[PDB]
């Protein structure tokens, strides 16, 4: 499988909304789609799992949605800490695949 | 839940590196330990997992034959040894926790906890 994130780079003001897209070369179950946030100098952390479910400790400013081959991550209000690299991840065929990531 | 990895390593081509990951704050054997590689300027790549209760493993085809994963439950520590190192194995290696395959709500499909990455230079 190939996981395609877009845009490679996203840029907008703090306090505004951002939508991050992830597209699959094949259908992915919602239960198998997750989003991660990797801040500079830090390990990746889970934000969204199951397409839409927030991970523990994650603000409600983050939400996910989508199905099949089209998933999104939405940040309703961007804070200074949110300007990081986000990844989408898929599970299937006993393997875990990440997208190339996008920088906010 | 904490995952604490070993410090950075510097190796030559052909050498082997073993990265440890000490787990705490949870039942060690109740989760799979995955390893994820991040080469400089690149994204995240899944290497494989070990199941501490059985010491069963599964590896990505990319690393199969080069990577060996082991664990020791007495010290709740997982290990990943990557042999025959190449220059393109320079990367930050992360350990990450995920539910076992028998998890009803598919907690195995994602990684909920990550350790601080261990940089290996080749």
């Amino acid at each position: 499988i190939v996981m395609m994130q877009s845009p490679g780079t996203l840029s907008l003001s703090p306090g505004e909304r951002a939508t991050l897209s992830c597209r699959a070369s094949q259908s992915v179950s919602s239960s198998y789609l997750a989003w991660y946030q990797q801040k500079p100098g830090q390990a990746p952390r889970l934000l969204i799992y199951g397409a839409s479910s927030r991970a523990t400790g994650i603000p409600d400013r983050f939400s996910g949605s989508g199905s099949g081959t089209d998933f999104t991550l939405t940040i309703s209000r961007l804070e200074p800490e949110d300007f990081a690299v986000y990844y989408c991840q898929q599970y299937g065929s006993s393997a875990w695949t990440f997208g190339q990531g996008t920088k906010v | 839940v904490q995952l604490v990895q070993s410090g950075a390593e510097v190796k030559k081509p052909g050498a082997s590196v073993k990265v440890s990951c000490k787990a705490s704050g949870y039942t060690f054997t109740g989760y799979y330990m995955h390893w994820v590689r991040q080469a400089p300027g690149q994204g995240l790549e899944w290497m494989g997992w070990i199941n501490p209760i059985s010491s069963g493993t599964s590896y990505a085809q990319t690393f199969q034959g080069r990577v060996t994963m082991t664990s020791d439950t007495s010290i709740t520590t997982a290990y990943m040894e990557l042999s025959r190192l190449r220059s393109d194995d320079t990367a930050v290696y992360y350990c990450a926790r995920a539910a076992p395959f028998y998890d009803f709500w598919s907690g195995y499909s994602y990684f909920d906890y990550w350790g601080q990455g261990t940089l290996v230079t080749v």
